[PDB]
């Protein structure tokens, strides 16, 4: 609680189901659900509670998702418990790892100041990106809400983490999903057109939206609406073709829409932006949601170079993050990107 | 539906044409 120490019954995020007594004090409401900041009396670790209603007919989907994921670059699941309110009211909590900063704030940091964040920052942060897609996508799993507000930031260390799975789901081919789903400016076309067989493709679109952003200053697809959101798009990108709109949503066949050019692509940044970053947002901004890169083929890219030179360090004077500890698991759609992925001087 | 998303999206084109 406040002051007080609360002790539950608590299993951890990770292993099997054997829970244990955990206590927590200096809670403190944060923000469906409502979200508290704590500390770990054992271990003095700050803690985020996430705090939502839970019928016990079925399991919660955020949970299940959570348990299954062990990567440095998603918010770790250090506990959950159930607690109670209303006549038999059973609310779940899930105690996740608490990380003080977030892209969306570090980067309006250097928007307020009419500045933009140094590319060092900028592939380290995409890079990480990327590699928690790769890890959560082998699983069938998609974010569903990629955006900046959802990627945890320790800036001393320059680690990024993945978070807010409360929009993720297993995606099964041929089981319709809502298309309504990810925050607006991030929201990739094919959902905009209202497909329900999409696939985990929509967080790459999203992905290349925050990488677009950082490069920018502000967000490149600003959309008033869900249809406003569409011609943002269609101002940059030109009217998609009516090939690309069939591999979106195949329901389109009896419109032909009005044909707006694109912009040049390089005009749309700044005029000193690397090309590679330009070159790796034209592959994930791609109206067509099978002609994207792959979030490991991402990771791959000639623009995260800089971090596989065995002389690159941070701009605070100290070692990168882990960059290069993949797994069989993240590196299972393509296993032999290995061979860039992992530097001769990391093995 | 899609007729009723098409539509809005032609004329929101056609505004910026
Ligand atoms: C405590 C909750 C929080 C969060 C929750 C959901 C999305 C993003 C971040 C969160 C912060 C710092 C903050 C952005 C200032 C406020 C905030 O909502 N840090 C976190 N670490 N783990 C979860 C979090």
């Amino acid at each position: 609680g406040g002051s007080k120490v609360t002790t539950v019954v608590a299993t951890p995020g990770q292993g099997p189901d054997r829970p244990q007594e955990v206590s927590y004090t200096d809670t403190k409401v944060i923000g469906f659900g409502v979200v508290y900041q704590a500390k770990l009396c054992d271990s003095g670790e700050l803690v985020a509670i996430k705090k939502v209603l839970q019928d016990k007919r079925f399991k919660n989907r955020e949970l299940q998702i959570m348990r299954k994921l062990d990567h440095c670059n998603i918010v770790r699941l250090r506990y959950f418990f159930y607690s109670s309110g209303k006549k038999d009211e059973v609310y779940l909590n899930l105690v996740l790892d608490y990380v003080p900063e977030t892209v969306y704030r570090v980067a309006r940091h250097y928007s307020r100041a009419k500045q933009t964040l140094p590319v060092i920052y900028v592939k380290l942060y995409m890079y990480q990106l990327f590699r928690s897609l790769a890890y959560i996508h082998s699983f069938g799993i998609c974010h569903r809400d990629i955006k900046p507000q959802n990627l945890l930031l320790d800036p001393d260390t320059a680690v990024l983490k993945l978070c807010d799975f409360g929009s993720a789901k297993q995606l099964v081919r041929g089981e319709p999903n809502v298309s309504y789903i990810c925050s607006r400016y991030y929201r990739a076309p094919e959902l905009i057109f209202g497909a329900t067989d999409y696939t985990s493709s929509i967080d790459v679109w999203s992905a290349g939206c925050v990488l677009a952003e950082l490069l920018l200053g502000q967000p490149i697809f600003p959309g008033d609406s869900g249809v406003d959101q569409l011609v943002e798009i269609i101002k940059v990108l030109g009217t998609p073709t009516r090939e690309q709109i069939r591999e979106m949503n195949p329901n389109y066949t009896e419109f032909k829409f009005p044909q707006i050019k694109a912009h040049p692509w390089t005009k749309v940044f700044r005029p000193r932006t690397p090309p590679e970053a330009i070159a790796l947002c034209s592959r994930l901004l791609e109206y067509t949601p099978t002609a994207r890169l792959t979030p490991l083929e991402a990771c791959a890219h000639s623009f995260f170079d800089e971090l596989r030179d065995p002389n690159v360090k941070l701009p605070n004077g100290r070692d990168t993050p882990a960059l290069f500890n993949f797994t069989t698991q993240e590196l299972s759609s393509n296993p032999p990107l290995a061979t860039i992925l992992i530097p001769p001087h990391a093995r | 539906e899609p007729q009723k998303f098409a539509e809005e999206l032609i004329h929101r084109l056609e505004a910026v044409q």
